[PDB]
């Protein structure tokens, strides 16, 4: 709705550099006093954020004419699996430069050997969640002994902890009710590893009259020797869960006397400890 | 190096993947015997358990019957 | 460096080396599981006839 | 070289992979071996129970 | 000749590559088959457990039955 | 200790690997060996033949 | 235990001994490929020297 | 442990035994092949040696002819 | 039962340690013609050098009757 961008693509095979030039931009939105914004192009290419290019700023015009060139000195063979992007910026003297909009596009789908130049519409530029690890574990409760069995089996995709490397994840395992931690356990750390296995086995004594009462909290934590050792993320299931969490309870309380595996995806910590401390 | 050293590193390579193929067939058999025999383990605990009751039931019978 | 591209290879044919092994045993268990379950259907059978003589045979001696 | 770098952690991440595989391998075979013994304990109990009921029931309809 | 001979390095050089992601995959699969066969092998072991307890009782059941077949001959 | 034993054994089989291959390339060399056998055999013939040519030549242009 | 451990370094000795196996076949393998590219190089050389001493004697005869 | 252990530990022991025995058999048959290719090299040397011989006068000769 | 069990337990230790001792005179076996087997490649490697001084020569040797036989036609 900010408007369009009108910018021309071509690779000189002579030099061996792409040849980006930022035309112009038409009907963007006004988010300054006198009824038209300061706006100016930050253009880089997409694959690596290095040594991004900016035009020049344009004072309280809503089609701003910059008509630059930039070259990326980029080899032919690369720029296949290079992208591009030119992101529009509105100038303020005494605040942060808000984002107007912003534009990808893959050399994948740009065609070389005519010189392209076109318009295309603008978007609102992304902010999904950070974390995007997974932890799987296996459930099994028979009602007559009243015998809990976690088995934690694997995670994957674990946000790094360590400088320059990858982490070294252990699963923290905590039974809480009414708010209180009552069990603490812990399984084997496995070092340097992007997809920790460790298929070990936990159990618990959980009486047939409390089983719709009490939480299981499963934490990744890394683990350094020296200081505090923090945290990856965490999840629970059981009473006040919702989810594929409250599915995988479900499960395992459908089918008794039989281990059900599953997948869940780690929140952080607060979120998880506020939803804890509910009733 | 030279196309012999690249030659070698790409037999080595496929040899590797041929292994690592024989590995995963093995683990696929694997599985499907477990899951069969899994089968085989729910008719016997149904045999069982119906035993278990017609054995439970005479013993009830004799144990009247005696006294 | 072939050297990891050989360790790993070594690696591979252990963890083979390994599994056919367990396959073999998990065929062991097929045949036993398979025993054990001739051996269960006969026991229930029996288990029903023992059940009815003993239901003749409280209804002789009380 | 960025051909062979990629392969480079390719074959790592295969390597540990292998690995876990490896243990897998080890804790499933053992299981297998202990439920195998686990197996003949009750093949021996059932054949037992059996020859019990057996005897039992031709005692049983003698009385008769 | 030269020409072919580097594009043929090149060549062994791809080839190479996606093998070893074919390889990923594999064991990938390895992998998922693996914990699966686990979570079978648990489920049929407490099988296994119930299945012996059932003989144990069928055991002490005939046990008593004997007694009362011996005391009524 | 298992470990040693395992450990022992892989280094055993990781020998066998390059021994193999070592004695396949051992074979290939018998092949180059045997072709340059017969290669000397013609190549000293044909250095006999030209000696006497040669022999002639000299009796002739001197 | 003295069973088990007389063992034990028949089993260690047996490892060192492999080990020095090992380097023996890599020094025995790498000089054996370096001469299979000498062995190469000759026939190549002698085949040249074969080629000029048949093209010489036919020349040689020619001015008989 | 049991008697599965040390028949296990027998087992793999047996295993190591024969494949020490191909590595064995191998270094046997390399020490053969070197030695018979040795004698190849052996003949080779000689008729390279007498061709030399030939060649060598040959030169001399046709040396003396021209001039 | 029991006797002829640890009886068998001692058998087994026994026949792997034998079986050790083979191996190492397999080992000792296999060292020594490796050794005997380097030796003769160092010997058929100067041979083989020898060999290769033969060829240069004779094709110098045969380039200079080449010379002369250009120079007589
Ligand atoms: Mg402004
Ligand atoms: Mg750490």
């Amino acid at each position: 709705k900010l408007g369009k961008l009108q910018y021309s693509l071509d690779y000189d095979f002579q030099n061996n550099q792409l040849l980006v030039g930022i035309i112009q931009a038409a009907e963007l939105p006004a988010l300054d006093m006198g009824g038209t914004s300061d706006p100016y192009v930050k253009v880089f290419l997409l694959p690596d954020k290095k040594k991004k290019f900016e035009t020049k700023v344009h004072r309280k015009t809503l089609n701003p004419v910059f008509n630059e060139q930039f070259t990326f000195k980029v080899p032919y063979s690369e720029l296949g699996g290079k992208t591009l992007v030119m992101a529009v910026y509105d100038f303020d003297r005494f605040s942060k430069h808000d984002i107007i909009g912003e534009f990808k596009v893959p050399m994948n789908t740009v065609d070389f050997g005519h010189v392209t130049e076109e318009w295309r519409d603008l978007q609102s530029a992304e902010k999904e969640q950070e974390k995007l690890g997974d932890i799987c574990f296996s459930l099994r409760y028979v009602p007559t002994a009243g015998k809990l069995t976690v088995v934690i089996l694997e995670a994957k995709n674990l946000k790094k902890m360590d400088v320059g490397g990858l982490s070294d994840p252990y699963v923290k395992i905590h039974l809480m009710q009414n708010g209180k931690r009552l069990k603490k356990k812990k399984t084997t750390i496995k070092k340097n590893t992007l997809n920790p296995y460790y298929n070990e086995s936990f159990s618990f004594e959980v009486p047939f009259e409390q089983i719709q009462k009490v939480q299981v909290v499963v934490t990744v934590l890394d683990y350094d020797k020296i200081g505090k050792n923090d945290a990856i993320g965490k999840v629970f299931v059981g009473y006040n869960s919702t989810g594929a969490e409250l599915r995988h309870w479900s499960d395992m309380l459908a089918n008794p006397r039989r281990p059900i595996a599953q997948w869940h995806t780690l929140q952080v910590e607060e979120e998880v400890d506020a939803m804890l401390a509910v009733k | 190096m030279a196309l012999s050293e690249i030659e070698t590193r790409h037999s080595e390579i496929i040899k590797l993947e041929n292994s690592i193929r024989e590995l995963h067939d093995m683990f696929m058999d694997m599985a499907m015997l477990v899951e069969s025999q899994g089968e085989m383990i729910d008719r016997i605990e149904y045999n069982v358990e119906h035993a278990v009751d017609y054995v439970e039931r005479a013993v009830s019978d004799t144990k009247k019957a005696v006294k | 460096s072939n050297r990891r591209l050989q360790q790993t290879q070594a690696q591979v044919d252990e963890v083979v080396d390994i599994m056919r092994v367990n396959v073999d045993k998990v065929l062991e268990r097929d045949q036993k599981l398979s025993e054990l379950d001739d051996r269960a259907d006969a026991l229930q059978a029996g288990a029903s006839q023992f059940e009815t003589s003993a239901a003749k045979l409280k209804r002789k001696y009380w | 070289m960025a051909r062979e770098n990629e392969m480079d952690e390719n074959l790592e991440q295969v390597s540990g992979i292998i690995g876990n595989l490896r243990h897998m391998a080890l804790d499933m075979g053992n299981e297998i071996d202990t439920q195998n013994r686990q197996i003949d304990r009750i093949m021996e109990k059932a054949d037992s129970n059996k020859t019990r009921i057996d005897e039992a029931n031709q005692r049983a309809t003698k009385m008769l | 000749e030269l020409e072919e001979m580097q594009r043929r390095a090149d060549q062994l050089a791809d080839e190479s590559l996606e093998s070893t992601r074919r390889m990923l995959q594999l064991v990938e699969e390895s992998k998922d088959a693996g914990i699966r066969t686990l979570v079978m092998l648990d489920e049929q072991g407490e099988q296994l457990d119930r299945v012996e307890e059932g003989m144990n009782h069928i055991n002490q059941d005939m046990k008593e039955a004997e007694k009362n077949l011996k005391d009524l001959g």
